[PDB]
């Protein structure tokens, strides 16, 4: 006879759960990532200036431990300190090494 | 549906709509066919991809700053460094795990708005022409084809000219 | 490496295009303030209805 | 009443509806009654126990942390140990007193929803079979009773078939 | 225009309505004039103002505190002293720079709220004695005047008695 008219939204089958005020769960159609869940592994050489200790220790390369002499009059913006980092040289005590170092 | 509308009294899913994110179904004469729309689909979408250009690629960078993670038992300031850092992660934790839930939640009484306010259209630029059936379709009383469709489907129809079958089918017809 | 990466992290250079990251409270620079939640997803779009059978 | 219903066009109290959250009240030939509802009642109600359940018994547990009240007079770090705390009790308030501000204010614009979502409803289901009298409450044509009553208060109701009584004493009877 | 209306389907703006922030315009025999309302401006800016009385003017007084500039490099501590405080800042700067895009989106959807509830209002205390021609406006039947216009302008309206015009020009009128 005549005509009909249906209207709405639409939707998908692979829809993402979620959170609200009420629901601890539900199911829109898209939904991103907020949370940056995990990292590579390697850091950028820029576009900062890294440095690394290798085997100095910043206090070390400061002094001057007989094997940083190739840190010598060094510059950065994020000093790196390694683990398998060490001092060979007069044993010493810094007081307050912390701030020293920072 | 706070608004109601989706997932409320339009309890059907559109499927494969994919020439956007809403639009109609003509059962004219011509058969049928689900058309996609604009100033809503557009417009919600106009308005989702605005709150979180907000949270999304924004503020923060901090140099340098005070250690988190503790080689020997030093005690007190060492305490404190602690529970300063935690404190923050903490607090910054709980503004993180809402702004979702509000931005999040409105998000939906956002799309549940398009809706109830486009059938909210029809029904007003068409008086006693026609009534949606029961409810989620509509039922027309005129013999509305394609051509007659890009009527409503674009706010271009006449309540007014495009009247005669009114009160008829309606309530006229015996009973 | 040879990069760029704002954002470097004991744990490796993360991207900074995130609000939050889980990767490791020591940060430098621009970075996701940290939190303590591995996830959070955010409605980009609509709710959605089942076609059939879910 | 963002959503307007409730203490707003509905400004009558149901007194002692104690059968769930919502309901009718018929006024047919067999006199009266207020019936109480489900899909609205059990559906706020969904909701609100939804939001709370966020809020109420979750997250917290730390063990260690820093001092708080000081015997002598210290100083600097002392100071600190004051300040670090006191700014955190001092946010941790103001996340709180908004906690409820919002998750409260919204908690009535969805309760003043499910109102203004079920008239919304049998003011689809019935065309011209009737009219919520001036506001508030209804106005029916047939003489629908007790029986007659499980039409809307079930959704089975035809305005379609149980449609006799239409044009009449509407528009139609002397004027 | 989250409830829809404002800046939404009226999209005309209402130039120099000074007596208050709502009203109506009559297009009777007498000509016309925009009428100013009340439990309608009033009722919103009654809102405005009490949202707002809660953000302006009210807590926050601390005396001694820790300092935050400092003369010399100390190491430690000073670096502590910042980010205490500094992370303090950030956070209650994160706190502000919301309570604004929440208490503002849902200014609006307060503002566009009232509207939404008038038209719906008239559209509710009159029968068929009228329809919003098209949208917008409405359109009477009857010959309303300066004095008859006191009717909807006071809820003083009786599409019962005053119902004459009824079917008529409506869809009753040749076609």
């Amino acid at each position: 006879s005549t005509a009909t008219l249906c209207l709405g939204h639409h939707a998908v089958p692979n829809g993402t759960l979620v959170k609200t005020i009420t629901d601890d769960q539900i199911e829109v159609t898209n939904a991103t990532e907020l949370v940056q869940s995990s990292s590579t592994g390697k850091i950028c050489n820029n576009p900062h200036r890294i440095l690394d200790g290798i085997d100095c220790t910043l206090i070390d390369a400061l002094l001057g431990d007989p094997h940083c002499d190739v840190f010598q009059n060094e510059t950065w913006d994020l000093f790196v300190e390694r683990s398998k980092a060490f001092s060979n040289c007069y044993p010493y005590d810094v007081p307050d090494y912390a701030s020293l170092r920072s | 549906g706070l608004f109601g509308a989706i997932a409320g009294f339009i309890e059907n899913g559109w499927e494969g709509m994919i020439d956007g994110w809403y639009g109609f179904r003509h059962q004219n004469s011509e058969g049928t066919g689900q058309a996609a729309d604009l100033k809503s689909t557009q417009a919600a979408i106009d308005q989702i991809n605005g709150k979180l250009n907000r949270v999304i690629e924004k503020t923060n960078e901090k140099f340098h700053q005070i250690e988190k993670e503790f080689s020997e038992v030093e005690g007190r300031i060492q305490d404190l460094e602690k529970y300063v850092e935690d404190t923050k992660i903490d607090l910054w934790s709980y503004n993180a795990e809402l702004l979702v839930a509000l931005e999040n939640q409105h998000t939906i009484d956002l799309t549940d708005s398009e809706m109830n306010k486009l059938f909210e259209k029809t029904r007003r630029q068409l008086r006693e022409n026609a009534e949606e059936m029961g409810n989620g379709c509509f039922k027309i009383y005129h013999k509305c084809d394609n051509a007659c469709i890009e009527s409503i489907r674009n706010g271009t129809y006449d309540h007014d000219v495009y009247r005669d079958e009114a009160l008829n089918n309606r309530f006229q017809i015996k009973g | 490496d040879t990069c760029i990466s704002e954002c470097i992290t004991p744990n490796g250079s993360i991207p900074n295009d995130k609000p939050f990251q889980n990767v490791n409270k020591i940060t430098y620079g621009a970075c996701p303030k940290y939190v303590k939640q591995n996830t959070l997803k955010l409605a980009t779009g609509m709710r959605n209805v089942p076609e059939k059978q879910t």
